[PDB]
């Protein structure tokens, strides 16, 4: 009738990585799954209660509706200091369109808060926004939020095979905005793309070419808040470069430079990658791959005449890039990716890491 | 590694 | 795990 399932991964981003759930379909006789479950890695804990119906109508509708919290701690994924601590409920419903196109809307509500923010520009410009001045020499702070809104995406996917694909498209789109009544007045919207092209007929030699999107803004003289800001730099994004560590840096409070990245509301990644047979015995269990990774992230509401003295945090042509060898193979750990890359085009203040990898 | 046993 | 289908993201790099 149901399952229970924990793992156990490893990166060079989230460091060990734990999850756990437990799940039980057709929860006494409903016909919607339950499930319990729970995530932990080195800067975030989540967990989740859901309740889903895969076939709330005849036809493939879905409904799910759930219970979450999630602790960040931005220290920990290389961002200048705050914890953000939040919970809250979404309902969203699940539409097949044809195989290869799903859409999906919903209602979500997430209470955030944050404290222990180290005083800073772009965090600080935010909070003004808001109505609140809170002190710029200490980290003794609270900024409560409760937003509500309006979800929404769309899922192509038509890939020849899951696992290793050589042939065809994915592509992501996600969005949201709140509604009256929320703290926060925002948009904001993601688009990923990932298309396989083979080169030759048993699709042994495959380009890649991937981009990643984000842009999010307020409605009216509020920001989007600091906590939905997108970052790029890591394994998934531009490899080569430490996690998060693209685009905008902290600007302390005594008017203080500093390496610590902040992200921003702006975002572009784009990858190009050759998948090539793998060098040495053979097949079907190693993807060796050479890729030219190139992405910024960027501050739409960086005031440079105000900070003429500090680099211009709302300039998007900071196009870092990296060029580099990944190696995939399903290992009896679980899937393992490593990447050997160097940074050939970094900014002020970017931290490199050469080596990275993943482990589940 | 993932370990998934149900009941 | 947040942002998977069909669930708009919770967490920082599930976007
Ligand atoms: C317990 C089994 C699930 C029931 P429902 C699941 C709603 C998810 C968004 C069925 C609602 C149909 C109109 C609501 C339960 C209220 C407490
Ligand atoms: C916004 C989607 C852009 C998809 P690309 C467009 C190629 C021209 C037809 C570029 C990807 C980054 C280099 C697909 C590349 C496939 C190998």
């Amino acid at each position: 009738t149901g399952s229970f399932n924990f793992g156990i991964g490893y990166g060079t981003e989230s460091g060990v990585s734990f999850q756990a759930g437990v799940q039980q379909d057709n929860w006494l006789g409903t016909g919607y799954a339950v499930g319990i479950n729970g995530t932990k890695n080195d800067y975030q804990t989540y967990a989740e209660l859901s309740v889903t119906n895969p076939y709330f109508t005849v036809d493939g509708v879905s409904l799910g509706g759930r219970l979450f919290y999630n602790d960040f701690q931005a220290d920990d994924a290389d961002l200048s200091d705050y914890t953000n601590k939040s919970y809250g409920t979404d309902v969203t419903l699940g539409f097949p369109i044809n195989e290869y196109n799903s859409l999906r809307a919903g209602l979500g509500y997430v209470h955030n808060s944050l404290s222990n923010m180290q005083p800073q520009v772009a965090m600080w410009r935010y909070l003004y926004s808001m109505g609140e001045h809170p002190s710029t020499s200490d980290q003794d702070n609270s900024f409560k939020t409760d937003d509500f809104t309006f979800n929404y995406g769309w899922t192509y996917n038509k890939l020849d095979r899951g696992y290793f694909p050589t042939d065809g498209s994915r592509v992501n789109l996600t969005g949201k905005v709140t509604i009256p009544g929320s703290d926060n007045e925002y948009y904001k919207v993601t688009l990923d793309t990932a298309t396989y092209v083979p080169i030759d007929d048993d699709h042994k030699w495959v380009v890649l070419g991937r981009t990643r999107w984000g842009y999010g803004d307020g409605l009216g003289g509020k920001e989007m808040p600091f906590y939905e800001n997108f970052y790029a730099g890591g394994s998934s994004t531009v490899r080569g470069f430490q996690s998060n560590t693209i685009g905008p840096k902290a600007v302390y409070f005594p008017l203080c430079k500093s390496d610590d990245a902040v992200g921003g509301n702006a975002m572009a990644v784009a990858s190009l990658e050759f998948i090539t047979p793998t060098p040495f015995i053979s097949a079907n269990s190693v993807r060796t791959s050479f890729f030219w990774d190139m992405g910024t992230v960027w501050d739409t509401n960086w005031d440079s005449s105000q900070y003429s003295g500090y680099p211009d945090y709302s300039d998007p042509s900071n196009i870092r890039m990296s060029a580099g060898i990944a190696l995939q193979w399903m290992s009896p750990l679980g899937p393992l990716v490593f990447s050997y890359a160097q940074p050939f085009k970094k900014y002020d203040g970017d931290k490199a890491e050469q080596f990275q990898f993943n482990i589940g | 590694w993932n370990w998934s046993k149900s009941f | 795990f947040s942002g998977r289908w069909x669930w708009p993201s919770r967490s920082v790099g599930c976007g």
